[PDB]
């Protein structure tokens, strides 16, 4: 269930963490396999940067 | 090393002795030719029945005939070959039209695949469109 939020106003993105809370693009995070897979592309334009 | 082929494709003093003379003469009976072509008949192997099996790739062989109908046209055809074989036109001992009401009868085909299914289009085809559902493009 990681989804992902758009900022506003130079507030920055945020993704969807296991828990239930949602954290910036920042820090260690764990993935499985099988979430790059499914969204190849979106995560590729987000993240790469 | 003598090499071995294969029969199927890979991945890609006087010497003179008394007793020794040979103008026996016997025939058989019954005779070796006879014998030796019946045998030789009896030794065939039975043949090899993959219809309704699986290929390298996923899909099932066979021809798509249902499978009781497959069973009475294997009689009719076991019954042909049986008045070829004794040069009848109709064969003495039959396998179709026997009085037994036999009409449960089931034999494989190319109908069904392995999880119980019709083979209305090969599997093969359903993974590619299943998984071309999925999908996704560059962004605009």
């Amino acid at each position: 269930d990681c989804r992902i939020s758009f900022g506003m106003n130079g507030a920055a993105p945020m993704i969807r963490d296991e828990t239930g809370l949602m954290v910036p693009f920042e820090g260690n995070w764990i993935f499985p396999l099988a979430l790059w897979q499914m969204n190849t592309r979106y995560f590729n334009q987000q993240f790469d940067a | 090393m003598k090499r071995i082929p294969r029969k199927t494709k890979g991945k890609s003093p006087a010497t003179t002795e008394p007793g020794t003379s040979n103008r026996e003469q016997y025939k058989a009976r019954p005779g070796i030719a006879s014998v030796q072509r019946a045998t030789e008949s009896a030794e065939m192997p039975m043949k090899n029945n993959d219809e309704g099996t699986p290929d390298k790739k996923g899909n099932t062989k066979g021809d798509l005939v249902n499978e009781h109908s497959e069973a009475k046209d294997e009689a009719d055809e076991a019954t042909k070959k049986q008045a070829k074989d004794t040069d009848k036109s109709k064969a003495q001992v039959t396998y179709s039209d026997t009085g037994i009401n036999n009409a449960n009868e089931l034999s494989r085909s190319g109908n069904v695949d392995n999880e119980g299914g019709s083979n209305q289009k090969p599997m093969s085809t359903r993974i590619a469109e299943a998984t071309s559902a999925i999908v996704s493009k560059h962004p605009a």
